[PDB]
RNA sequence: CCUGGGCAGGGCGAAGCCAGAGGAAACUCUGGUGGAGGUCCGUAGCGGUCCUGACGUGCAAAUCGGUCGUCCGACCUGGG
RNA sequence: CGGAUCCGUAACUUCGGGAUAAGGAUUGGCUCUAAGGGCUGGCAGCCGACUUAGAACUGGUGCGGACCAGGGGAAUCCGA
RNA sequence: UACCUGGUUGAUCCUGCCAGUAGCAUAUGCUUGUCUCAAAGAUUAAGCCAUGCAUGUCUAAGUACGCACGGCCGGUACAGUGAAACUGCGAAUGGCUCAUUAAAUCAGUUAUGGUUCCUUUGGUCGACUUGGAUAACUGUGGUAAUUCUAGAGCUAAUACAUGCCGACGGGCGCUGACCCCCUUCGCGGGGGGGAUGCGUGCAUUUAUCAGAUCAAAACCAACCCGGGCUUUGGUGACUCUAGAUAACCUCGGGCCGAUCGCACGCCCCCCGUGGCGGCGACGACCCAUUCGAACGUCUGCCCUAUCAACUUUCGAUGGUAGUCGCCGUGCCUACCAUGGUGACCACGGGUGACGGGGAAUCAGGGUUCGAUUCCGGAGAGGGAGCCUGAGAAACGGCUACCACAUC
RNA sequence: UCUCGCCCGAAGCGUUUACUUUGAAAAAAUUAGAGUGUUCAAAGCAGGCCCGAGCCGCCUGGAUACCGCAGCUAGGAAUAAUGGAAUAGGACCGCGGUUCUAUUUUGUUGGUUUUCGGAACUGAGGCCAUGAUUAAGAGGGACGGCCGGGGGCAUUCGUAUUG
């Protein structure tokens, strides 16, 4: 749905469905593209109804360069949520590591549903979205846990 | 004097970085024109790379189309309707990237007449001009010909554009930069799209 | 800095011009041409340092603007004109005539072929594309643009060029037994056998090589040249199939003397 | 002492409560709601500081004009 | 100086204040724009309150236009 | 060189420090015959400067009526050396210093699919010469003077401009008067052909369409043979490159040669008043390419908690369009959401902190410097703005203020 | 898996890193270090032979190593974390039924209906030795017989002191 000023990809809209004059699907002209790199394009994709200008499968944001790894913090900020990179940084001296993090923001498409904090989270580099994200959720891999439990209500 | 820098912001997190450059050449920010509706008058800027760019105080013609039926017409421009990102530029006369735009239905008519004969928007008149329509009287395999194009295709443009042909306007998005390339170039609103911005002109109307 | 850079250290010359330390403070940086700065050889120090053909800097300006060297068939009126791997060098006046390939230890050598191998150079396909009206276009590493090339063109492929009319004759691809020169890196003139080439999808790709006695190294593609087809070399090679040797192998060959 | 009467608007914002964030706990932080005070500017009212102003055989055997203190109170006030 | 709005507010302290501290800016006329609601129907149609924020134009720098209306700070003595 | 010695006590043992020891690099004393290399106003003052120099430039191949020089040279303009001036290109590299600057520059890693690029090297490059204007020069002046220029007259071009020929018409794009056969009484239907007219090339900006991975039938409506046929490229990926169609093409107006030198011979013909012109120098739209440049991704930095919460009306994080810019982006505007970082050291101070490659110091591990010859950044007294140019916020370029300071 | 050209090429192709051994990759100068009589040496990258000038000449070098950390590539699975199946919403083989489209072939164009190829949805089974490491001289908790000037509240007693 749009419920902002404007949202239309790039697909012409209006093919004269006039034709003979019937109801029919029009969900017909969406916009799909493989990223490629052997990562398959989830369904959300093909049958979505979102339209979205920075989303890898939608949107004309291409996907080069590094190939990253993180765990969901938080998601309070409008389809872009923050991830956090731990690692183990060596030093001369001591000869052991230390414990090290850089919190990084990072696009969340809204195809990639349900993706409770504290998952394992891949993500790719790209072009600058916006002025502190440069990077974009590419697979989803885990949920965290367990799917199957079920509590009260 | 502006300069577009990204190095006077803060930080990711706040803090206040330093400067240490002095607002270098390469990143330049020109002050904006706003693209008026008058006659044509279009000024060049010497650009990096030697490169000419225009910028444009106020235009009238323009080069839009027409969705479904292919057609590209030059084209006056009337009225400013709707900019959505800042109604200061409604007022203002102002046309952008991305702004609404009636067109004088004129230029369509005489093509949708030649290519497709018994056209539309003649205000019910029928006694009215010398329409070139019936006068040819169409000899060969030619009326058939334009017959399976007016009938079987049956040339019909989804009322709402019947309802703006009768009152001799057009509702187009224009799709060029008109501060830089000089052209208000621009897609006729078809549909979907058209009903919505009739829905958001309408609340404008009402509130 | 503001704009390009016009000039170039003697220390930060690349090592393998064989230039030296007390000699001058600036080392001739080569003009704008065909190929970048890292590989190229200037012709000043072509014909002054190694050829020992000239004293001076000055005397190569003379020569070469009184017309006695061209390069590739015709005069370049440079000093400084930048040469590449596998290009003409021809002298007129003087029956000689020249070729630019690698040594085992890395560095630029004195062939001295015939006019019948002045007339056939090789050259690398660097991209292949489409331009006006629906024609073919092929890019050399040479920076020769040419059209109508082939359509059976694969991008890292080997094109022996005619230096007489500028168009090409007797492509060669590239596929698993070809024998190739390596020109980067820091396993250049090395050639061998290409035995099997990894592709990823991280935009660099790796071949491994293999040449006479079974010796085998790695790479990556823009540092491959095609030299030949199935262990056959199109081009005649200097010191043998210029295989490194060893460190021992070197000390053991000066001692055999 | 008894019995009745009277006091415009506003500024400050406690207890109690709600929500959100943090914390392991203790509890903390932020935004509201809330309307306490012998509480702050100020009306009527009550007093009378200064001008040592006007008057000073006056309007008058203690008044007038500006300038003032206090106004939910230990407040002001009639009758018995 | 004085109303209001928007900023900003020290020393000291019984931590409640000081505090409208000190110091600034803005304030007109006229065109709009945006937001803040009620009643009806199986998300849509009719009917209305006086407030706030922002923009342009413009007047001879002029805007609390009269009336209304806190000079302020630094200290000392005494008395809560 | 994997190294110790004296010193508390009347005497011993011991923790502990003090002082002796050896380098290095700054200064200084005394002294000093040769020879080879060899740092040097960095430390305090990135304080002030007298003077003189440090960026200019010409080929057979842009512009020669200079007064200079003289070829043989008579006249059909011009040969030649050529001062001076116009144009073009370069003065944005180099050289100096380290005051600012603590994920900021930097070092490694990578990519521009999100960009620009003078030059070089390729590819593309399908009217017998038109127009004014100016400098050098000539005279003529001004002011105490500067790389000061006014006015009067002259002329140039690859300065500026204007602008044509060829060339066949192609076939497609849409129109389009018209034509051949069948059916039908005609009407009409069906099948197959065609005068004109408007456009066209590549760049510019929109819009739309076409766009590839595999292989057998049962029918019916039409009809081709002797039951049986028709097909741009690449990456990992595109909105890429390429096609096809509708139009635009901006008076501050993209391209499509009114340039120049050498060699002189050959052809037809009717004179050459026409061709055949081989060889070169210049530039011009774009595509590459080379040199880079700029913003990007990841990782790494000294001391400090007597700096623990900071950021957000004048962007703090994000979403939506857009302006601006070479492009991507809170780079800026408007609206909306309420976010972002931190005890794994945020934010804030200090540095007698420019960063690295490196230097000194010898068991091993480290510690202390790195002003400085190479890479990169910054600034030309502070600090702000800007023209030209592919390339600058240039300072041996310009504009104003402040502080000096000359005549 | 034999789709692609009995087997391999090729392809699924990884739960995921830490750790190693490779291999690239990088810039010189410095350091280590090879060669070389700078008269030695610090240096420098040169030089060395025959030829009585006559060969209008020959040979050879200007090495290699080291380059923290971070990133790339392929072997190794011990060490140290992580993955799975417990309310089955497992694993694998083979069916039903629903529902959706892709290109070949019916000489050729089009339409109607398929076989089919792929995704998905749904139901019914059979099948797995069908699925949970044992209980730390780790720990927590239950338990039950006593234990203690342990803690709190209340009560009672005792001399003595002082009056
Ligand atoms: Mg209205
Ligand atoms: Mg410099
Ligand atoms: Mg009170
Ligand atoms: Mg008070
Ligand atoms: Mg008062
Ligand atoms: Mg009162
Ligand atoms: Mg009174
Ligand atoms: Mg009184
Ligand atoms: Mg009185
Ligand atoms: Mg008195
Ligand atoms: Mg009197
Ligand atoms: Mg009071
Ligand atoms: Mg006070
Ligand atoms: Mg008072
Ligand atoms: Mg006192
Ligand atoms: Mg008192
Ligand atoms: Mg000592
Ligand atoms: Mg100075
Ligand atoms: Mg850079
Ligand atoms: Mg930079
Ligand atoms: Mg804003
Ligand atoms: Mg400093
Ligand atoms: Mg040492
Ligand atoms: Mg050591
Ligand atoms: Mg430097
Ligand atoms: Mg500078
Ligand atoms: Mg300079």
């Amino acid at each position: 749905t749009e419920r902002a000023y404007q949202k239309q990809p790039t697909i012409f809209q209006n093919k004269k469905r006039v034709l003979l004059g019937e109801t029919g699907k029009e969900k017909l002209p969406r916009y799909y593209k493989n990223i490629g790199l052997g990562f398959k394009t989830p369904k959300e994709a093909i049958e979505g109804t979102y339209i979205d200008k920075k989303c890898p499968f939608t949107g004309n944001v291409s996907i080069r360069g590094r190939i990253l790894s993180g765990v969901v913090t938080k998601m309070k900020m409008q389809r872009t949520i923050v991830i956090r990179r731990d690692y183990l940084h060596y030093i001369r001296k001591y000869n052991r590591f230390e414990k090290r993090h850089k919190n990084m923001s990072v696009h969340l498409s809204p195809c990639f549903r349900d993706v409770q904090i504290g998952d394992i989270v891949t993500v790719g580099e790209c072009r600058p979205l916006s002025k502190t994200v440069r990077f974009n959720v590419l697979k989803v891999t885990k949920a965290a846990g367990t799917k199957k439990q079920f509590q009260k209500f | 004097g502006i300069s577009r820098d990204n190095w006077h912001k803060r930080r990711k997190t706040g803090g206040k970085r330093k400067p240490y450059h002095k607002k270098r050449k390469y990143e330049l920010g020109r002050p904006a024109a706003n693209t008026k509706i008058g006659p044509r008058r279009i000024h060049t800027v010497r650009v990096r790379g030697g490169n000419k760019k225009y910028r444009a105080l106020r235009l009238d013609v323009g080069n839009f189309s027409w969705g479904s039926e292919c057609c590209t017409r030059k084209t006056r421009i009337i009225d400013v309707v709707y900019n959505a990102s800042n109604n200061e530029l409604v007022r203002t006369k102002t046309l952008v990237k991305n702004c609404i735009v009636l067109i004088d239905s004129t230029p369509y008519r005489q093509w949708y007449e030649s290519h497709y004969a018994l056209p539309l928007g003649r205000k019910k008149g029928a006694k009215l001009t010398p329409e070139e329509e019936e006068i040819l009287n169409k000899k060969r395999s030619k009326k058939i010909q334009k017959k399976y194009d007016e009938r079987k295709k049956n040339a019909k443009i989804s009322s709402l554009l019947e309802e703006q042909f009768q009152q001799g306007k057009l509702l187009a998005c224009i799709a060029s930069r008109p501060g830089q390339c000089g052209r208000a170039d621009g897609y006729v609103l078809e549909g979907k799209e058209l009903e919505f911005y009739l829905r958001k002109i309408k609340a404008r109307k009402g509130k | 800095a503001r704009g390009p850079k016009k000039h170039l250290k003697r220390v930060a010359a690349p090592k393998h011009w064989m230039l030296d330390k007390l000699t001058g403070v600036f080392a001739p940086r080569p003009s704008t041409g065909p190929h970048k700065l890292r590989e190229c050889l200037p012709l000043i120090v072509f014909l002054r340092n190694r050829l020992k053909y000239a004293l001076t800097g000055d005397e190569v300006k003379k020569i070469c603007m009184q017309r006695f060297i061209k390069i590739d068939g015709k005069v370049r009126v440079d000093v400084t004109y930048p040469a590449g791997f596998m290009d003409v060098i021809s002298i007129e006046k003087t029956g000689e005539h020249f070729r630019l390939v690698y040594d085992t230890k890395g560095r630029f050598a004195v062939h001295r072929i015939t006019v019948e191998e002045a007339k056939y150079k090789l050259c690398k396909v660097r991209k292949i594309t489409v331009g006006v009206k629906g024609i073919p276009h092929l890019v050399t590493h040479d920076a020769r643009t040419i059209r109508y090339p082939d359509p059976v063109i694969k991008v890292n492929d080997t094109v022996q060029i005619d230096l007489g009319t500028g168009k090409i004759i007797n492509f060669i691809k590239f596929d698993t037994g070809n024998l190739c020169m390596v020109i980067g890196g820091a396993n250049l003139g090395r050639v061998g056998v290409i035995t099997n080439r990894e592709r990823h999808p991280g935009s660099f790709d790796v071949v491994h090589v293999k040449d006479a006695n079974g010796n085998s190294f790695a790479t990556r593609l823009s540092n491959i040249f095609v030299i030949g087809n199935g262990n056959k070399p199109w081009i005649s090679l200097p010191r043998g199939k210029g295989i490194r040797l060893t460190v021992a192998e070197e000390r053991d060959k000066r001692l055999a003397t």
